[PDB]
């Protein structure tokens, strides 16, 4: 094998593992921190609520007997009832969302080109799997040999690979679905197509059957202490 | 002596199978139980490899007797029923994970073979009252749960102080025949059995 | 019976709308004078449950430490503007308590809780037909 | 029935958490073990499904109420294990066997 | 129970020094330089007894199932709580006049 | 002497920044507990308004 400088784990294998982990959590926090939500006016969260309320119906108005079913019916999407039919109405926030959309992958490639100027000329690692040989010049940059072994590894492919490995981490530790890791605007559209939508829905009221499938067994009683 | 492998697989697992089907298996279809409790019997055995190298006989034996123990206790609260059947769902899963142990596996590479120790008939024999051995940790551990009143935890003490019983034997033995050991261990261990159905006619109340 | 014990039990008591106002009182009191240090801004909205149990207790007396301490802890909060507009209504204070919540609604148009405490004001004044309506035109 | 979205997410994300966990120790003990090639990826697969059983265990009989189906049990997460495995074994065989 | 926790502790522990064998056993090949590139027994089996207790701890630590029937939860949620409306409280009641003002 | 035919690919260069590693490292650990503050310190003001 290789008698690899001690020195190298020291201040080269570690100091990236340690890096990439504070790196992440570095991410997570400035873009919690940056996130301030816009304001919204009361038409729009009205609009949005009124949605919301109409698609719900339409997902679960199975309980609601077919009367009623058909009355909302009637009052979202009429004619008569009018609602539905008169319910209508360099940029900063461009730039703003395009800077934050950008910060999730470009400080990771920038800390990558970094650490590969920072941290050329070593061997950091050796891959324990026989890698292809196609893959040397990116595995084993800032290194002049010629007939080393694909599997080992210079120190920016390294922190990619570390930087691959700790979404998981990030995920287990700082909490579910974290912000640390590599990857209605209309209403008049939206009435229109849930005037569609409701349009086509039926009614099937779930109670018309109820009784008798639970006529069929006995009520669940033990545990009343 | 493949035949006699036989004989000796239907000295030892067949009771097994007769305790699991004279004890209501079905009740609540043990086998998932079972192999909680095995799964839980590895895992003591594993501990107690563990404290072994971690820290002459008395401690690791007394290691050992308080990993198993505290396994069955685990696995007892791991389950709700009928007493006699949680005793049942312990004793039988951690019996068959002895079985399935090192009172097993030498049975299949020895035997079968050319060569003939009575060791092999002995440890199947052994194995038998291994499960009344079970049957009397579980009475213990059924004791220890099961309310408190009536001079319990003084049984309780000296049922967990009569726990580690077979190293007792063993080391007796040591400074003291195998015949005349196993049957020993055998009269020790009824006495064992015998004390702790003593103590579940006295507790029944 | 530890101040975590205590502690999981009001949130318990907070996360289902309870109106046992004695004991959560009683609980909050006592995390917040023996435990107030042994856990961190988690006591804060206890500070909140404290001095509502305080105005149904009747107990107004640390309801003004709960207040003055989350007034000094956070200014110019609209949460704690309409705890507020609830301390003034515990004394049937309701003009101060409407002014409040319509500084509040001007502040702020899309809070919710100006309207909902204006709403109660007028239902604690006995005018079920307006609170009624004013329930009807804020769904709207 | 009535699915409720907090507890299957909370059994999602319990399952997931096990499974990173899990792949994380199986990359540390294969990296420990100095396994090289595809011999380690096997590894990984072997722990895999051992997870699985104890998560069978976990879960043990009447896992019908906290699953649809026993197929998240198998296949969940497998490649973000897989990522993990393959780096802390990596990172174990560079420190236990590089060194 | 809790003691699960402190397991796993310890499951790492005895995998720490797992690491301390191997890196002194690979110091032996390193100051051995012979063909036998195998780890001894006992360390491989201690390492693998440890990985085994420790995913064991794991599995407990891992936490409780939750049941997907959304009617679980409220089965227990008596009438006498949802309608406290905490929003909508009004103060107009007999617990103040009742209660000491 | 020796010589180093590959520029001793395989030996940490003389001219490591230690002072600078170190300091980067121990100047980002703060920082992340700083940022981790902030962070709940921004999250409650958001909560309470």
């Amino acid at each position: 094998e290789l008698l690899l400088d001690s020195n190298i784990r020291l201040w080269v294998v570690l100091p990236i593992v340690i890096i990439t982990f504070f790196v992440g959590m570095i991410r997570h926090y400035v873009s919690i921190l940056l996130q301030s939500d816009k304001k919204l006016t009361q038409e729009q969260v009205s609009d949005s609520q009124v949605l919301i309320r109409s698609r719900v119906l339409r997902e679960n108005g199975k309980y609601i007997p077919k009367q009623s079913f058909l009355t909302r019916k009637y009052y979202f999407n009429n004619p008569e009832d009018g609602f539905f039919k008169k319910t209508k109405r360099d940029p900063t926030m461009l730039t703003d969302m395009m800077k934050g959309n950008v910060t999730n992958v470009l400080p990771m490639i920038l800390i990558g080109g970094w650490i590969n100027m920072t941290f050329s000329g070593f061997v950091t690692t050796k891959v324990p799997f026989p890698l292809t040989l196609r893959f040397k010049p990116m595995l084993q940059q800032g290194i002049e040999l010629l007939t080393l072994d694909a599997s080992w590894v210079s120190s920016a492919s390294w922190y990619f690979l570390n930087v691959f490995g700790l979404r998981s981490i990030y995920s287990l530790i700082l909490g579910q679905d974290n912000a640390a890791d590599q990857s209605p605007a209309d209403t008049n559209k939206a009435f229109k197509t849930e005037w569609e939508a409701l349009e086509l829905t039926d009614h099937q009221w779930a109670l018309d059957d109820v009784e008798e499938e639970l006529m069929a067994k006995d009520l669940h009683f033990e545990g009343m202490f | 002596t493949l035949f006699h492998f036989g004989n000796c697989f239907a000295l030892a697992y067949f009771p097994y199978f007769i305790t699991y089907k004279c004890s209501g298996l079905s009740e609540y279809n043990a086998f998932w139980k079972c192999v909680q409790a095995g799964v839980t019997y590895l895992f003591v055995q594993l501990c107690k490899m563990l404290f072994l190298a971690t820290f002459i006989g008395e401690f690791m034996k007394a290691s050992v007797d308080v990993a198993d123990l505290i396994g069955l206790n685990l696995v007892m609260s791991r389950n709700a029923g009928k007493g006699e059947y949680k005793i049942m769902v312990a004793a039988l899963g951690w019996a068959t994970a002895e079985l399935i142990m090192s009172r097993c596996i030498p049975l299949w590479v020895g035997a079968r073979g050319i060569e003939f120790d009575w060791k092999y008939i002995q440890m199947s024999i052994d194995s038998n009252i291994s499960l009344v051995h079970y049957i009397v940790a579980s009475a213990q551990v059924w004791m220890i749960t099961r309310y408190d009143h009536t001079f319990r935890p003084a049984v309780l003490l000296l049922m967990f102080l009569s726990v580690y019983k077979a190293f007792v034997m063993e080391t007796f033995v040591h400074l003291c025949g195998s015949w005349a050991a196993l049957l020993a261990r055998a009269v020790v261990t009824g006495l064992l059995a015998l004390s702790t159905l003593a103590l579940y006619v006295a507790v029944v109340n | 019976v530890t101040w975590e014990e205590m502690r999981d039990k009001m949130r318990k008591w907070r996360e289902e709308n309870s109106r046992n106002s004695e004991q959560i009182v009683e609980v909050g009191e006592e995390l917040i004078n023996e435990y107030a240090s042994k856990l961190g801004d988690d006591i804060w909205i206890i500070y909140e449950q404290v001095m509502i149990a305080a105005l149904d207790y009747g107990r107004d007396d640390l309801a003004l430490f709960c207040l003055q301490e989350l007034r000094r802890q956070f200014p110019g909060s609209h949460r704690v503007k309409r705890l507020t507009g609830m301390r003034f209504e515990a004394m049937e204070r309701y003009d101060d308590a409407i002014q409040l919540y319509d500084r509040i609604l001007q502040e702020d148009p899309t809070n919710t809780a100006a309207r909902k405490r204006k709403i109660a004001i007028r239902k604690a004044q006995g005018k079920n037909v307006e609170a009624i309506r004013e329930l009807n035109e804020y769904l709207e | 029935p009535f699915i409720s979205e907090a507890a299957v997410r909370g059994n999602a994300a319990v399952l997931d958490y096990c499974r990173t966990s899990v792949s994380a120790l199986s990359g540390a003990t294969a990296g420990i073990l100095g396994l090289t090639g595809l011999y380690g990826f096997i590894f990984y697969l072997l722990a895999s499904v051992l997870l699985s059983l104890l998560l069978i265990l976990k879960a043990g009989r009447r896992w019908n109420k906290y699953f649809k189906s026993r197929r998240p049990l198998f296949t969940g997460g497998l490649i973000g294990g897989l990522f993990t495995y393959v780096l802390f074994w990596t990172f174990l065989y560079g420190m236990v066997h590089v060194y | 129970p809790s003691l699960w926790k402190g397991l796993v502790g310890i499951g790492l522990f005895a995998l720490a020094h797992a690491a301390f064998s191997a890196a002194q056993h690979r110091s032996y090949m390193r100051l051995t330089e012979k063909e036998d590139e195998s780890l001894p027994i006992d360390i491989v089996l201690q390492t693998l007894l440890a990985f085994a207790v420790t995913c064991y701890g794991i599995v407990h630590i891992a936490g409780e199932f939750k049941d997907m029937d959304a009617t679980s939860e409220l089965k227990n949620k008596t009438f006498d709580t949802l309608r406290n409306h905490p929003s909508f409280y009004v103060f107009n009641h007999r617990g103040r006049v009742l209660f000491r003002p | 002497t020796r010589v180093y035919p590959s520029k001793q690919f395989d030996v940490l260069k003389d001219d490591y920044d230690y002072v600078l590693i170190s300091s980067v490292l121990f100047g980002l650990v703060f920082a992340t507990m700083i940022t981790k503050r902030l962070a709940q310190v921004k999250l409650l003001n958001r909560a309470w308004r």
